[PDB]
């Protein structure tokens, strides 16, 4: 089964670099588009930024210049690259892979997601 | 401020001479290389050659071209590339190739206060490489990209590649239909033809075909016909009509299969691992029919003799077929 | 150096815009071709190809130089400064000149004027196929050439001596058909702008049955050969007639399909689709008559075993008779 | 006269004028503000894996060195025009080869306002790459996208945006799908930015939704393998003592499949996997070989022991269509509820 | 005599500006049109295209290019028309197309003395039209042909057909191996963008396909099949060899013709006419061998029964099969 | 420094240079020296009736107008250089659409030395014409030339020689073999004069040997027909009485050779003649149609002349395999020899 596996983030002071990474196994993900998502608890999921097989780089407008997104195509990961985090960042982020059918900027466009990684800001 | 850079490509310009290349006479213009492949389609075995869409960089030092006042890299329209010297860099194998040209003719010119040149191009190639199909479809090829300067030989241009073994990026966002990019390498070496010593560069990947989609249509329908001639074995003797019927109706359907698979592959005349394995097991099915013949001939003379036959085609042609696969995909895998 | 001295005295003050005697008389072009080769006829596409070496000569009173020599041996660079005419090939689908690996032209010019302006071509001709009696028909494929935009009064075509030539006719592409002979004409062709002269080569052409004797006329005779085997099996052979009577119908199905594979979507019974087609129907009503046969020998089996009687002879007697009618007309009657 | 007066401007127009030289050079980015109106959106090709369309591509930016003052304020120019000033290079990312028609002359156009606004449009046949996912074949939807930016210009010197909000920006006619076996429900318009070697480029991409309609493989390939299951299971009522009729019968369904799996088989594209129809075909394939291994079983056992040889041959009547039910129970709804 | 003649062209082209047209900011400029088909060919329905050879023509008037003293109709070379002002017409469904240049650029310019100008050319286009294949064999087309101004709006040009209803000639002489044009129709409009209002110019065609080739590929080898598979109800439902063998050959049979025509009629994915006709007769034959099913299940139990579903059976399949070619035969005639 | 004293030496001598002009125009005759080096041998059509090659094409020649003197012996100019000076105008007679290649810029090479000779190659893919014999089909060979000469000038202004002795002038790469199906024998290397109506040209003449492998068609062709013809000569083994396991033993295999018949012939031309192999597809199909005659035969003489009947089984189950193995003996021997 395909599985998308997370890791990094913690806690940080209000600032300062915290890389994001994935990882997948199953399936290669070479011709997909793999994405980051954000959900704060209780308000939505949104979306943070996405890359796919041409190195095109999507973001949001509230990420923009702040969040950088990289993919390793031979161990098919996707890395997310946190700086200048603020208290308002404190959410849950996945990892999602798909297709990009009907917008790649949509949340229901991807087959595949990962389990979270928490990370939270104190001010 | 914008006007006096004007002036200053209007000196660079000025008394160039396009027919001499860079310290003509002296030590040779050293070229580096950089291929940021963008993607690899139509392996074609039928033709033996496969298309390549890339972005082809070469970097050179030019002391004509060098500008001082302006702390900027200049990169200036596409159409000043006629009227500079850039070198004569072809590839031995092409076919056919083509710089993209909408909108407009996709090249890049950048200059360096230093005097070095960037240039671009995006071309796609028809490169030929010769396949050794005779493991059709269990085979592994090795295609090649031969990049050589024409008319300048080591006397007066060098080649290597930037940056090493990262001087070609974008291989591993490749991924093709019926085969998986394992390795690409990069040599850099001379070839001496019979007008001097020429610099060359090679890139060379190697490909192993995918195996799955041959099962499905090619290996499967051909065994389940062969073991459907085996059911005619446990049919009675003296059913003339229904062994018969059942014998040579699958020659018939395993003759449909081959006529029609050959059509859909590619054509290669000459004699490949597939072709041996379909031939083997068309001899399967026609000795189970000539098996029936013999015991249709004896089974009324001595019937005793002919039951003997029945059983023991049970269990040496399921054993022989076993055998046959056993040594095939050995010999070949 | 002195040679150099002519070409620039001719070219000083020479518009290459205006005709020679461009308001005084009609410019005479002489003519030649030289067919090297006739490459394949596509059936499908009406159209063939042909290599031939174009050869244009006339005079121009703005070129003439006196001086020792009697001709000017230049080569493809003053084609593009001086007068050359517009000839265009009116049936033409596409055709290009060649280019490796110089511009495959030559210009001489003599001391009196006269020019000589040849090219090779390559050119694929559109040619209206008749497939009524295919595989047993003819063709006659044009070739027109005229000027494009200079009326009858302006310039004026006509063939010379040795009007077209052809070298090693037996060494060409032509296997499906097979050149008899050509002939070349000249006329006058009115259009919305005015009338211009329009020269025209025809090449005829015969198809071979050689290949479709082998392919499809005897492969689908001996199918209906085979199927009269049922008239001689006793009738009691319910099984043995029925899966021979229907395998037959399935083998002429098989063979049926190859019959227009070399052919266009031609609306029209040709000789081809018609011959497959009785042959269809003989195997259909072999295995019709069986059927009837079979459902009287409960009934009455007297008549049942004559009717197989009438069978061996009427089925042969018709289809030899159909042969007869149907060779005659596509070889004798036309 | 009156005709001489635009002669002179447009002679002073390109008098130190230099087109090799973007307008702000060194002091600001060039904004080229795009639009595309789709003409018509050409076929697809599964094989190939690219599509066509043909777009009316228009761009605009502003030169302060063509700012003028006349007569007229609009100067709709020929293309003769377009090769004396500075036009930006757009190209297209993922694109295969790309045509700019020229016939009966350069479909482009040039418009230089007195403020000195340029509109610069032209027309295009771009025939792009459209990576595809054929695990669902035939009933399977697509996102082929479009992206075009700049060659030679990073983002610190040209930047891209859509002329009105994004959405609106991208026209399709109505009368502009060319499309048979597909069925375009909509576009998405982004941006985005790519790093290559050289630096890091501004890209506006579109994304064509596509979904393939189904209708043409049920009745020429899901219809006819139905039956032919179907009608092999008829022979489990053909009474045992037919033993010619059964073996006739079983083993030419075989052929039959064999005849429709090569004819389904032209139409798929090649690949290296297992599609939705492959499944389907292979398992239907299944059906009509365990009928004859199952006749064979049943006359094995006739004349030494009757009993379960009508046995086996009463329960077949029931289990191999029910198990064939429960397939298209299982199978139709795995991959038409996606 | 040559040398006057020379003067007075030379003349109008110097202090000709190319870059404007004709009474350029005043009144549009008129552009009358003809079209003298060639030929069509290459009706393709894979691609929805075809194939149009015609000598295209244009005429206007330039009054910058009037001359006198000369009462003649100049023809100057077609290379002259690089230095005067020519319409930017363009075909707007036009996909490949060129002007043939053998042995010259196939191209016509003829000044008049008032200052007219006749324009031709000789243009293969390959023109793109949509088509609605759902009544196919029986279907009817319309290709058409639009014509366009690119860049000048309609307060610039302005295109009418030069000769009214006359305008398009040779369509008579135009000879489709498989349409037959009906009927040829000449339109002038206007066309409004999100830049402009352009006028149009449309030409276009109506074909209907002839069906006669079809009769004898397709529909005649399976009302022939289907006919052969009811002559299985008069053989005694005794032979179970003879009935299953003609039953389940047709059937095959009938399976054959239609992946045959599936490869050589053109590639259409979605349901035609064609498909619903061969799917009706693929279940005549499939219901032809479902009946014996059920005669050879009950013919030993239940002799009368079995004998009246046999005799019934002559009637209802000849008439229902022919049922349902009348509605066949009428809802796609 | 050195820049302005080779800018000076170009220059001059393109003062007064008439390239219109052949070298010794009117003094003596033009002696171009002519050799050719095979990158690759491409594939060869055989419904095309072509082949196509890749060459390094080398021509040199003298003009004395191009003489100077300095620093270096020998120029190795840019190949826009070659433009502006008089090169021979040779084409090949016998050439098909042909390409000289561009990318990334135009293949050619030019070098003057210090006497004036010159040095002129380029990288052409030609496509040539070949005559082809498929009378003897799959076991034909072929001799395709490629010819070349000048065009413009006659023999007595032009005249073409090789470089080198003549069979050491066409040089094959070891590895530049393309061929799938042909075996390069060798190569012949000629001179002559062809005779028009302009005049008397020069032609210089290469040969390549090919001898095509017969391999693929034995086991694709050969053997699935011999098994079928053995396959219908097993119905004289079974007993008579069994009439419908010989009917349908024997026209099903009358089906199998339409099968093999049909599909062996497409890859073939369609040419209008018959090859060595469809006399051998014929003669197959007759076999089989006369072993199904010969049950006609026995079924009708039963129950009447059951002495005459089994005597016709017995001379068929000699006679049959004997005709067939004669036959394929002469035909190989008539064809392997050749
Ligand atoms: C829509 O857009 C398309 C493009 O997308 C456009 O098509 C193009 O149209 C232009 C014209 O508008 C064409 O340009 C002309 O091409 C003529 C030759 O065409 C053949 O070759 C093309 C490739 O060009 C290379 O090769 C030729 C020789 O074959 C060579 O002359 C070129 O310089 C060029 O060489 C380069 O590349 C080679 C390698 O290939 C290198 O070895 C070399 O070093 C160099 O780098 C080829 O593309 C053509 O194919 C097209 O056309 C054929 C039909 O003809 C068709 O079947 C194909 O499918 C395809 O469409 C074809 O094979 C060329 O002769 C023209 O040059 C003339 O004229 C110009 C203008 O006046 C002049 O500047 C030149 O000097 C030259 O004048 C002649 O040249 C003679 C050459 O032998 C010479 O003997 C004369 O003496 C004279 O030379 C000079 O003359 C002056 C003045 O008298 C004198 O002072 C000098 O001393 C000297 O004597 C011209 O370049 C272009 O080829 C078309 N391309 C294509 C792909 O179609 C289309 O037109 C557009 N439509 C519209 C409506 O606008
Ligand atoms: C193939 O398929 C194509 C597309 O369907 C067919 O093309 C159509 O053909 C028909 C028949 O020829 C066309 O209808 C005719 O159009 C002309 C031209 O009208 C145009 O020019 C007028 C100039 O004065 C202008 O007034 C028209 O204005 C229209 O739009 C304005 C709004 O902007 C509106 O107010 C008008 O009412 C118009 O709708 C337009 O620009 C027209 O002159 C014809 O008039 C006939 O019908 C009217 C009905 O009232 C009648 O009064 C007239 O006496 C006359 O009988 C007629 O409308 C149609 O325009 C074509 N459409 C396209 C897209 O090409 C083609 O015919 C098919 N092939 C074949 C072989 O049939
Ligand atoms: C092709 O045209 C030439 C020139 O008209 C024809 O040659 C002339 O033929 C007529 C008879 O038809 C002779 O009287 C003339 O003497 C011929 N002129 C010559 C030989 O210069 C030639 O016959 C035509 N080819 C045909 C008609 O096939
Ligand atoms: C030059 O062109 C004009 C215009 O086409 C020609 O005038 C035509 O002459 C014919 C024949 O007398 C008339 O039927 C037309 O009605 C005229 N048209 C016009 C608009 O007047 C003129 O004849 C041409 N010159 C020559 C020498 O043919």
């Amino acid at each position: 089964q395909v599985q998308l596996q997370e890791s990094g983030g913690g806690l940080v002071q209000a600032g300062g670099s915290l890389r994001v990474s994935c990882a997948a196994s199953g399936r290669t993900f070479t011709t997909y588009i793999m994405a980051w998502f954000r959900q704060a608890p209780g308000k939505e999921r949104e979306f943070l930024a996405a890359m796919d097989q041409g190195r095109i780089q999507y973001y949001g407008d509230s990420v923009r210049g702040r969040f950088t997104i990289s993919r390793d195509y031979a161990k098919n990961s996707v890395d997310l690259q946190l700086d200048g985090l603020r208290p308002e960042d404190t959410a849950v982020y996945y990892c999602a892979a798909g297709a990009g059918f009907w917008g790649l900027r949509t949340a229901s466009s991807y087959h595949y997601w990962g389990q979270g990684t928490q990370v939270t800001v104190s001010s | 401020n914008m006007s006096f850079v004007k002036e200053t490509v209007d000196k660079l310009l000025k008394g160039y001479d396009i027919r001499l290349r860079p310290d003509f006479g002296g030590p040779p213009v050293c070229v580096g290389m950089n291929i940021d492949i963008a993607s690899i389609d139509m392996v074609s075995e039928v033709n033996m050659d496969y298309t390549l869409t890339m972005y082809f960089q070469q970097y050179w030092r030019d002391k004509r071209l060098a500008y001082s006042g302006i702390p900027l890299n200049l990169t200036l329209d596409n159409r000043v590339a006629d009227q500079l010297w850039v070198p004569d860099t072809y590839f031995l194998n092409d076919k056919k190739s083509f710089v993209h040209g909408v909108t407009v003719k996709n090249r890049m010119i950048r200059l360096h206060p230093d005097g070095t040149v960037l240039y671009g191009l995006r071309i796609t190639t028809t490169a030929a490489c010769m396949m050794d199909l005779r493991r059709y479809p269990l085979d592994e090829q090795n295609c090649t990209l031969e990049i050589e300067s024409y008319g300048y030989t080591t006397d007066d241009i060098e080649f290597y590649w930037r940056g090493g073994d990262k001087a070609v990026t974008g291989v591993e966002r490749i991924e093709l239909p019926q085969f998986s990019i394992v390795e690409h390498r990069l040599v850099s070496r001379n070839v001496v033809f019979a007008t001097g010593a020429y610099p060359r560069l090679s890139l060379s990947f190697r490909l192993k075909r995918n195996i799955g989609y041959f099962i499905l249509q090619t290996y499967m329908p051909s065994i389940l016909i062969t073991i459907l001639s085996w059911v005619s074995f446990w049919i009675n003797y003296d059913a003339s009509a229904a062994r018969v019927a059942l014998g040579i109706t699958t020659v018939l359907t395993m003759t449909t299969i081959n006529t029609h698979l050959r059509e859909t592959l590619p054509k290669i005349p000459y004699v490949k691992a597939i072709d041996m394995y379909l031939m083997g097991c068309f001899v399967f099915v026609f000795l189970a029919l000539l098996e029936y013949a013999f015991v249709n001939y004896i089974f009324f003379s001595q019937p005793a003799r002919a039951a003997a036959i029945d059983r023991w085609s049970r269990i040496v042609f399921p054993f022989t077929f076993s055998l046959f696969n056993l040594v095939y995909w050995l010999y070949y895998v | 150096g002195d040679v150099t001295v002519i070409l620039n005295n001719l070219l000083e003050g020479y518009d290459n815009k205006l005709r020679p005697d461009i308001g005084v008389k009609p410019t005479l072009i002489h003519t030649d071709m030289y067919v090297n080769s006739i490459g394949p006829v596509n059936a499908i596409n009406m159209e063939y190809t042909i290599d031939i070496f174009f050869a244009q000569t006339w005079y121009d009173r703005r070129l003439k130089f006196n001086s020792t020599i009697k001709v000017l041996r230049l080569n493809s660079n003053m084609v593009g400064k001086i007068w050359i005419p517009d000839t265009f090939f009116r049936n033409s689908k596409k055709a290009d000149a060649h280019w490796i690996t110089t511009p495959n032209r030559m210009l001489r010019i003599w001391n009196d004027g006269r020019v000589l302006y040849t090219l090779r071509l390559t050119i694929d001709a559109e040619c209206q196929l008749q497939l009524h009696n295919f595989p047993m028909d003819e063709h006659s494929c044009p070739l027109e050439f005229s000027s494009y935009g200079y009326p009858r009064e302006e310039i004026v075509y006509q063939w010379k001596r040795s009007s077209v030539e052809v070298g090693d006719t037996r060494s060409w592409r032509l296997y499906q058909f097979s050149f008899v002979g050509l002939r070349n004409t000249t006329e006058v062709v009115k259009t919305t702008s005015g009338d211009y002269v329009v020269m025209s080569v025809y090449f005829d052409l015969s198809r071979r049955m050689g290949y479709f004797t082998i392919q499809t006329y005897i492969p689908c005779t001996l199918i209906v050969v085979l199927s009269w085997v049922s008239f001689w099996i006793n009738k009691d052979a319910v099984p043995a007639r029925t899966s021979l009577g229907i395998t037959t119908v399935l083998t002429m199905t098989t063979l049926s399909t190859i019959a227009r594979k070399s052919l266009p979507k031609v609306s029209y019974v040709t000789a081809m689709d018609l011959f497959v087609s009785v042959c269809f129907i003989f195997v259909f009503s072999a295995l019709v008559e069986y059927g009837t046969l079979h459902y009287f020998v409960s009934s009455q089996p007297a008549r049942a075993a004559k009717m197989d009687s009438y069978a061996r002879i009427f089925f042969p007697t018709a289809f030899c008779l159909f042969n007869l009618v149907y060779w005659v007309s596509y070889l004798y009657l036309g | 006269d009156n005709t001489t007066v635009f002669t002179r401007i447009l002679d002073r127009l390109l008098d130190g004028y230099d087109n090799r030289l973007r307008p702000g050079l060194g002091e600001r980015v060039t904004e080229v503000k795009t639009d595309i109106f789709v003409t018509s959106f050409g076929p697809v090709s599964d094989h190939d894996m690219e599509y066509t369309i043909d777009v009316f591509f228009r761009q605009s930016w502003k030169d302060e060195r063509l700012k003028f003052k006349g007569p007229m304020t609009v100067l709709r120019l020929n293309n003769l025009m377009a090769s004396k000033i500075w036009t930006p290079d757009t190209f297209f990312h993922n694109g295969k080869k790309s045509v700019a028609h020229n016939m009966t002359m350069p479909n482009k156009l040039l418009r230089i306002t007195e403020d000195g606004t340029l509109l610069y449009t032209m027309r295009l046949t771009v025939r792009a790459e459209c990576p595809m996912h054929l695990e669902d074949f035939p009933m399977d939807a697509h996102a082929c996208p479009l992206k075009f930016g700049s060659y030679a210009y990073t983002r610190a010197e040209v930047v891209y945006e859509w002329t009105r909000e994004p959405a609106r920006s991208v026209v399709v006619a109505e009368d502009g799908s060319r499309l048979n076996q597909y069925d375009l429900l909509g576009q998405t318009v982004d941006s985005g930015i790519v790093q290559s070697s050289t630096g890091e480029y501004v890209v506006m991409t579109t994304h064509f939704h596509l979904k393939r309609k189904i209708g043409y493989f049920v009745i020429q390939t899901y219809l006819p393998c139905i039956m032919t299951v179907i009608l092999s299971q008829v022979s489990f009522w053909l009474n045992r003592e037919s033993v010619p009729a059964r073996t006739v019968f079983g083993v030419t369904t075989v052929l039959t499949m064999t005849t429709l799996s090569i004819s389904a088989r032209n139409s798929l594209p090649k690949v290296a996997y297992a599609t939705a129809m492959d499944w389907f075909i292979a398992v239907c394939y299944a059906f009509v070989f365990s009928a004859l291994i199952e006749f064979a079983t049943v006359n094995y056992f006739t004349k030494s022991q009757p009993a379960r040889a009508a046995k086996i041959d009463r329960l077949s009547r029931i289990a191999f269509p029910l198990l064939f039910g429960i397939f298209n129970l299982v199978y139709w709804a795995t991959y038409l509820n996606r």
